[PDB]
């Protein structure tokens, strides 16, 4: 099947000054967003009618009212404990959990967690394994973390029971839109001139949904290996944006096409092609 | 270590003169999370300007994206303006159809 594989929920906490800390959270199929975190009343926004998966409003409510208590719970403690983990403001705290299906089908769930935008700690083997870039204050964390009854416990069952459950659940209820198929469409332009007497053509590919993609620029059936891809866009409404660019001598420019390839035009792949002295 | 945003700005259709189309501004590699971004037409700020939720990569910098609606023509100007801890004054970053 196509489309999102894992689900995770993110976490970041900015932290002020002492008596002053917020938290933005959201849920997530690979890089789609399905919740939203709502701090005005602590309860989740579900972005899609499918967001709850297979689960019963009672089981969502109660993970809701979890994921709040935490909320309050981690900017409290982190607040209390600063001092003595001699904490400076301002600082952000990150963290990313969730799970992921693999081939073979095994679900395979993780849980990392960052300090200053640096890896901080992760979850393995259900235990707390404290990131080197932490240091001695993740070493610490982690010591006194695994003490606390019910948190080590409710991550466990979070992590290894609730989510495979949930991310097959949300998969399937969500497969009209998460397997759905959208056509690019794609166009040329200049790019900007990498020096004298060279040019860069670019071909846009534009509003494909899902994300995988084949661009390239060609002359006749060779493909030109100084092609290069630029990193996947957003668009809004989950579709993406991609550019290929091609840099060429100014007489060496007539002959080239760009072709693309995606799962939704059944084969028929779009060829453009590039003519000089204006004529596009 | 701070990280400072890219910034990458570009339409969702290709540009036609008087033709609606969405203009994006995608801002990433940044840290802290805090950050500013307006859409800027001839210099001034765009009033209704949606956004994405914040989300961060692998390497734990953020991400967001920024749209409006727009039609493009041939004098016009557009851009998408960021401000962030990194930058000791706003970040001008001009759509370019071209
Ligand atoms: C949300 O969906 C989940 C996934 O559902 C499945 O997939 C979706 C896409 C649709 O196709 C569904 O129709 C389909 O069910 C539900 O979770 C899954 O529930 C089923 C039970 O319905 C459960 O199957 C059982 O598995 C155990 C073995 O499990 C262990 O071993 C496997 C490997 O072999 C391992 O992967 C597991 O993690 C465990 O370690 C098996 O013993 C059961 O057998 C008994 O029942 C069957 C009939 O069901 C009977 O023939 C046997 O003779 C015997 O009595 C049974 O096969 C899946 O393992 C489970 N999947 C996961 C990943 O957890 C989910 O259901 C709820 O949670 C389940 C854990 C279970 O408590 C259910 O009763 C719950 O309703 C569903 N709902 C929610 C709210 O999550
Ligand atoms: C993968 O994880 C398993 C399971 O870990 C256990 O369950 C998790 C849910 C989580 O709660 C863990 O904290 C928990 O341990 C690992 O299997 C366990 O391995 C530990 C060692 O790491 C064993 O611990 C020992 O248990 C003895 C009692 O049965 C006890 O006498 C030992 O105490 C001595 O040593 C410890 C330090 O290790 C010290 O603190 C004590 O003071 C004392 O000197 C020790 O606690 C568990 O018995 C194992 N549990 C099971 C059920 O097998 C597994 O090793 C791990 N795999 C890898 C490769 O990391
Ligand atoms: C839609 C469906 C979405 C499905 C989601 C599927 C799962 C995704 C993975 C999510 C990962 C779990 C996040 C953990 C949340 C958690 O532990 O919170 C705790 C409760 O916070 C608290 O203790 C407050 C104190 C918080 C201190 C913060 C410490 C930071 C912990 C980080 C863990 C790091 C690794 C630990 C090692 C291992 C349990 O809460 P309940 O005590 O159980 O209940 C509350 C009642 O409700 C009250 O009324
Ligand atoms: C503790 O920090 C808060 C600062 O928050 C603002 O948002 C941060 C994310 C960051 O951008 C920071 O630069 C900002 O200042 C203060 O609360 C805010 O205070 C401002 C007044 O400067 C006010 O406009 C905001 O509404 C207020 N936000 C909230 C949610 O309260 C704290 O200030 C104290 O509390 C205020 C309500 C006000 O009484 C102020 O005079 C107090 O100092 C900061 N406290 C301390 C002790 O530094
Ligand atoms: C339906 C809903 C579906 C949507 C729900 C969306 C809302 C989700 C928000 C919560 C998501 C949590 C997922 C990640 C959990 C991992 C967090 C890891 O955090 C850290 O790594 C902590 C870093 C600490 C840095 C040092 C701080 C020093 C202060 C000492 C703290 C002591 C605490 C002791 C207890
Ligand atoms: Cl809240
Ligand atoms: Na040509
Ligand atoms: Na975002």
């Amino acid at each position: 099947f196509q489309g999102p594989t894992s689900f995770h929920v993110i976490q970041t906490s900015s932290f002020t000054n002492s008596t002053w800390a917020q938290t933005q959270g959201s849920g997530w199929l690979d890089d789609l967003q399905i919740h939203g975190w709502d701090s005005d009343s602590g309860t989740a926004i579900f972005l899609k009618p499918w967001s709850k998966g297979n689960f019963s409003d009672k089981e969502v409510a109660e993970l809701e009212e979890i994921f709040r208590v935490y909320i309050f719970g981690f900017a409290r403690e982190v607040q209390d404990f600063a001092g003595d983990f001699q904490m400076k403001y301002p600082f952000e705290i990150q963290g990313i959990a969730g799970c992921e299906l693999h081939s073979g089908g095994a679900i395979v769930s993780f849980l990392r967690g960052a300090l200053g935008g640096l890896d901080f700690l992760s979850v393995k083997n259900a235990s707390c394994v404290p990131s080197p870039e932490g240091g001695s204050r993740a070493q610490k964390f982690c010591a006194l973390i695994i003490q606390y009854q019910g948190i080590m416990e409710t991550v466990r069952i979070l992590l290894y029971e609730t989510c495979p459950r949930y991310l097959l659940g949300v998969l399937n209820a969500g497969k009209a839109d998460l397997q759905r198929q959208v056509k690019p469409e794609a166009w040329l332009s200049s790019g900007p001139s990498p020096g004298p007497g060279r040019l860069q053509l670019v071909c846009h590919v534009s509003g494909f949904y899902p994300k995988p993609v084949w661009v390239m620029w060609m002359r006749g059936e060779q493909e030109q290996q100084g092609t290069q891809l630029g990193d996947i866009l957003p668009n809004a409404n989950w579709t993406w944006y991609l550019r290929a660019t091609l840099d060429v001598a100014d007489g060496e420019a007539a002959g080239l096409s760009c072709r693309v390839k995606h799962s939704s035009l059944e084969g028929q792949d779009i060829i453009l092609y590039w003519r000089g002295s204006g004529l596009n | 270590i701070q990280r400072t945003p890219k910034i990458q700005v570009y339409s969702r259709h290709p540009a036609e003169n008087g033709k609606s189309n969405f203009l994006n501004c995608y801002v990433s590699g940044f840290h802290p999370s805090d950050i500013e971004v307006d859409l800027l037409k001839n210099g001034e700020r765009i009033e209704k300007v949606e956004h994405s939720d914040l989300s961060f990569s692998k390497d734990w910098s953020f991400y967001l994206l920024y749209y409006t609606e727009f039609t493009p023509t041939e004098k016009d100007e557009y851009a998408c303006r960021v401000n962030h801890v990194t930058l000791s004054q706003p970040k001008i970053v001009k759509w370019d159809r071209d």
